[PDB]
RNA sequence: UGCGAAUGCUGACAUAAGUAACGAUAAAGCGGGUGAAAAGCCCGCUCGCCGGAAGACCAAGGGUUCCUGUCCAACGUUAAUCGGGGCAGGGUGAGUCGACCCCUAAGGCGAGGCCGAAAGGCGUAGUCGAUGGGAAACAGGUUAAUAUUCCUGUACUUGGUGUUACUGCGAAGGGGGGACGGAGAAGGCUAUGUUGGCCGGGCGACGGUUGUCCCGGUUUAAGCGUGUAGGCUGGUUUUCCAGGCAAAUCCGGAAAAUCAAGGCUGAGGCGUGAUGACGAGGCGCUGAAGCAACAAAUGCCCUGCUUCCAGGAAAAGCCUCUAAGCAUCAGGUAACAUCAAAUCGUACCCCAAACCGACACAGGUGGUCAGGUAGAGAAUACCAAGGCGCUUGAGAGAACUCGGGUGAAGGAACUAGGCAAAAUGGUGCCGUAACUUCGGGAGAAGGCACGCUGAUAUGUAGGUGAGGUCCCUCGCGGAUGGAGCUGAAAUCAGUCGAAGAUACCAGCUGGCUGCAACUGUUUAUUAAAAACACAGCACUGUGCAAACACGAAAGUGGACGUAUACGGUGUGACG
RNA sequence: UAUAGCUUGACACUGAACAUUGAUUGAUGUUCUAACGUUGACCCGUAAUCCGGGUUGCGGACAGUGUCUGGUGGGUAGUUUG
């Protein structure tokens, strides 16, 4: 049946992109805190 | 167009079958381009550089494949190609 | 017209519907309508602030004339049409300068009739003028409570409110729910009660004429959870419990009106 | 600092055990080839399955899985020479398809602004935001892999500039259009199919088959011209008023003069496109026929028409009118000639082994195409095009389990309970009770006929409809006319079988009674109900800056509503 | 046991003049504008249903807000119930 994962790329986008991260605070915290771990990959943005 | 900016445009000449036998039968030639190189500077190069007479000019942007070089996985950079079409009385002049 | 459906199947049985053969057919005049999105009981934040709205058919706001504020120039009915928005059907009239407008179809007003709007106008139904030229005693609709803001009361189908006095500056009106209130003389009405009187003796007939409006399923308390009601669940059917809204206030009976600014306009509460 | 325990943590290894299982019972057999090795690979002939799909193609999602060569280390639930596996190379060609771009919906952000301990919330002007509106291409050919992109032929749209001939052009403004609902139906059509003609080939392993016989084909687009079935709508003139903030020659209103017409839209048809392409076949060359009638879409006219209440986006492109400003200038118009149409995607899978399910998973996944025979039918059965035999096989034919078939006599005696099974089942006609809200109950119940052949009637009723004749500007015209094609149903007589709704498909029925009026909703994953909802009823609050609700507040919903309205509560048709 | 909300009074924003009246000081009522409200009208910023300013009109020391305060307050919260 249906699964709860409907991979739709404008959604991801608009929901986890940079850009959303961005455009609020706790958005630019979370890249704060991403850089601080040193992660290869900080948001969905392909 | 800039004479020092046609001199960059134009990468390499790609040999193939499929473009081996386009440019005996249909007289296009199949050229590695910048990247960044769009049809009106690449028609411009070519008849600057290669003397010749260009008709039209196609191209696509090639996606580059992964492989593993030993024990690491790299992905290969993207190219563009263009298939320039010469006038029916050009020939090609190869320096 | 009244008439009664037939019961063919389960669902026209009881359905009672109103059509008026002089209402026109056809899409309404084009530059008067206005795009009405609906809103689903939700403010700007998103919450669900009125329960029970939402769904519906599809309307188009048609820019009614409430001001009246073009005096001094005739007009003639063109054509009564249908209105969604509101419960009392529309005219649309034509001005001896060519404008076309929408105004609340009194009761009577055909098409072809003569309407004037102004202080110099005639006491006839349809025509607006202040309240303070208007004969006491007469049946007045579309009453503003400003000196040019509007008409605010007697606007649904059937309602019109009565001049009972005229003192000074004040004008005191039989409003349609049974108060006393009184308005500035310099206010507009118009002469006439509101048409589509017959509006009333209509019955939907089933749970989908009513989602057709736009209005969604009730859910009394009593069949809800503690967690949701004051009136909570319970082993069976229990109240045990005073009824109040879904907030904790008392309702029945218990008064929610508190306006101090507004008591020296309300000379008599309802009854 | 000492380990045997803490259902202790990590790694390795036993046990069950060479046991279950190898993932839909659609199915395989054989010959040849390669190969170390062949049930699984390729080729060939038979067999079986799907065929509103297990076929074809898109949008999402994935990203190289696409094609070629090579390898069988690991993966594939077996082997593997094979693969969506490893390795190398190749492959995606756009002014016309989509993105991009112009315009907006819901919604988002938001200069100033308001509000708020801060962070921030709302929001004007604006700006983003498709799932919507806006310019333009078709047919054939070609690769191992791309094509509406490459080639051939034949087209179309937009914008810049230059020249020639005319000319009031101009918006951040006004008007029109864009521009819009459900259901029903038939008038003409087309896609398409059947048959007849013609063309090419055959005269059949077994009784006949030179004919009323068998097989296959019988195709052709966009565009341009013509302007038809149909649909909508009176046209031109002049004087006036100024409603569209200013103006208006535009729209709006008024008055008279005039003509019986005018304009817009519009499938389909025909000519051209096309002396071409394609074309069964024959020898990379050539290549005949390529017509007619009938039937007919859910597709087109049709954004039509009728009807109904629940009354059914916006803006831009486009047309039109002028303000400021410019008057041999600019700008606009018509013709021609050149230039430009950039960038990005294009491979492949999308009823799936490639997306979502940890899997090469009996699940899910939006959109378009829609052949023949029966059939009302997109059901169903068998087939076409096309795609598959589902990645462990070979034997035997115990109990037992699973899915089915049949069954003497009896027929619910079973069981908590007719659970499950068995049974009915279609068309046409006849006929049909209590009760009833007069609509129903009702397909009540029940009964009769159904195949094939001949005649009525060498094919009737009906449908379509050619040639000829007459009429009129003279035509895609009207009357006539009936060839031809097509074509039910009924009766009579005969006939065959056990049986003619012969297969698939395809109501079991009646009586009493509780509950809920009913159609609907509900505990995704043990409860679908008497529970929830519901139309109706009553009470109650609220006079608008409404009550009420979300918000420290601003603000918003209520509602662009106004007591014949809105909110809350209880009950639940109707008598 | 508290608290959001609702609600009562006092003080501040919050004034003027008169009449009645309880004790130089309070309360009541009637008029007024100048505080303040205006989700009434027009104009400007401005080719803006936000906002600000101006004029006018209507209310008007009312409403409303701040501190303190009495009541109510399973709406919410923390707990007890040997
Ligand atoms: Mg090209
Ligand atoms: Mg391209
Ligand atoms: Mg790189
Ligand atoms: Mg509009
Ligand atoms: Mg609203
Ligand atoms: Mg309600
Ligand atoms: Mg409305
Ligand atoms: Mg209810
Ligand atoms: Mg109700
Ligand atoms: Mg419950
Ligand atoms: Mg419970
Ligand atoms: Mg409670
Ligand atoms: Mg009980
Ligand atoms: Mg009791
Ligand atoms: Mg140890
Ligand atoms: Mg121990
Ligand atoms: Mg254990
Ligand atoms: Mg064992
Ligand atoms: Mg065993
Ligand atoms: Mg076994
Ligand atoms: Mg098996
Ligand atoms: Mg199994
Ligand atoms: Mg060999
Ligand atoms: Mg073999
Ligand atoms: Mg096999
Ligand atoms: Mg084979
Ligand atoms: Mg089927
Ligand atoms: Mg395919
Ligand atoms: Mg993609
Ligand atoms: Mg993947
Ligand atoms: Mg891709
Ligand atoms: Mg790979
Ligand atoms: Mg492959
Ligand atoms: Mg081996
Ligand atoms: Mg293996
Ligand atoms: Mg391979
Ligand atoms: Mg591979
Ligand atoms: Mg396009
Ligand atoms: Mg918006
Ligand atoms: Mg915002
Ligand atoms: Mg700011
Ligand atoms: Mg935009
Ligand atoms: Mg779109
Ligand atoms: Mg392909
Ligand atoms: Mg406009
Ligand atoms: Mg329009
Ligand atoms: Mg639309
Ligand atoms: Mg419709
Ligand atoms: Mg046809
Ligand atoms: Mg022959
Ligand atoms: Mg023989
Ligand atoms: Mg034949
Ligand atoms: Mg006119
Ligand atoms: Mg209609
Ligand atoms: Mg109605
Ligand atoms: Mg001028
Ligand atoms: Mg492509
Ligand atoms: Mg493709
Ligand atoms: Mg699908
Ligand atoms: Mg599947
Ligand atoms: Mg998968
Ligand atoms: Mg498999
Ligand atoms: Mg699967
Ligand atoms: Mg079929
Ligand atoms: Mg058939
Ligand atoms: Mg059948
Ligand atoms: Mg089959
Ligand atoms: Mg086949
Ligand atoms: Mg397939
Ligand atoms: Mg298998
Ligand atoms: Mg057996
Ligand atoms: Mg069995
Ligand atoms: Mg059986
Ligand atoms: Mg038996
Ligand atoms: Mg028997
Ligand atoms: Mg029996
Ligand atoms: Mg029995
Ligand atoms: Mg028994
Ligand atoms: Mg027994
Ligand atoms: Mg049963
Ligand atoms: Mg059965
Ligand atoms: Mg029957
Ligand atoms: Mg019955
Ligand atoms: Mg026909
Ligand atoms: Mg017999
Ligand atoms: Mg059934
Ligand atoms: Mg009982
Ligand atoms: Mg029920
Ligand atoms: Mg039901
Ligand atoms: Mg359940
Ligand atoms: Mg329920
Ligand atoms: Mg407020
Ligand atoms: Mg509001
Ligand atoms: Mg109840
Ligand atoms: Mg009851
Ligand atoms: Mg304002
Ligand atoms: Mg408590
Ligand atoms: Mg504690």
């Amino acid at each position: 049946m249906k699964r709860t994962f409907q991979p739709s790329v404008l959604k991801r986008n608009r929901s986890h992109g940079f850009r959303a991260r961005m455009a609020t605070k706790n958005g630019r915290q979370v890249l704060a805190r991403r850089r601080a771990k040193g992660r290869a990959r900080l948001t969905v943005s392909k | 167009i800039r004479e020092e900016r046609l001199l960059k445009v134009l990468r390499a000449p790609h040999v193939s079958e499929k473009a081996s036998t386009a440019m005996e039968k249909s007289n296009t030639i199949v050229l590695k381009v910048a990247k960044d190189a769009t049809k009106a500077e690449i028609k411009a190069a070519v008849q600057k550089l290669f003397e010749v007479e260009v008709e039209v000019v196609n191209t696509l942007v090639v996606k580059g494949k992964v492989k593993r070089h030993g024990q690491r996985i790299g992905r290969r950079s993207d190219w563009k190609k263009a298939y320039v079409t010469l006038k029916e009385g050009q020939n090609l002049d190869f320096v | 017209a009244v008439v009664k459906c037939k019961p063919t199947s389960p669902g026209r049985r009881h359905v009672v519907k109103v059509v008026n053969p002089e209402l026109h057919k056809g899409k309404p005049f084009a530059p008067l309508l206005e795009k009405n999105s609906k809103s689903g009981g939700r403010n700007n934040n998103g919450r669900i602030t009125t329960r029970h709205i939402g769904g519906g058919h599809k309307q188009a706001y048609r820019i009614v004339d409430f001001k009246r504020n073009k005096d001094g120039i005739p007009a003639v009915v063109e054509r009564l049409e249908y209105d969604p928005n509101r419960s009392a059907n529309i005219a649309l009239v034509l001005y001896k300068d060519g404008e076309r407008r929408y105004i609340l179809a009194p009761k009577g007003l055909k098409a072809g009739d003569q309407i004037q709007s102004g202080v110099d106008a005639a006491i006839k139904p349809g025509n607006t003028l202040p309240m303070r030229n208007i004969p006491v005693g007469s049946t007045v609709h579309n009453v503003e409570m400003k000196p040019g803001k509007g008409g605010q009361l007697a606007r649904s189908a059937g309602t019109y409110v009565q001049i009972v006095a005229r003192d000074g500056a004040y004008v005191t009106l039989r409003l349609r729910s049974g108060e006393m209130r009184k308005v500035e003389a310099d206010c507009r009405a118009t002469l006439g009660e509101v048409g589509n009187a017959e509006h009333m003796l209509r019955v939907l007939g089933k749970a989908g004429a009513a989602r057709w409006r736009g209005v969604r399923p009730t859910v009394r308390g009593t069949a809800m959870n503690p967690v949701d009601h004051p009136h909570g669940g319970g082993e069976g059917r229990n109240f045990g419990k005073h009824p109040v809204t879904p907030w904790g206030v008392q309702t029945k009976g218990k008064k929610t009106r508190s306006n101090k600014r507004t008591d020296k306009f309300i000379v008599r509460r309802r009854s």
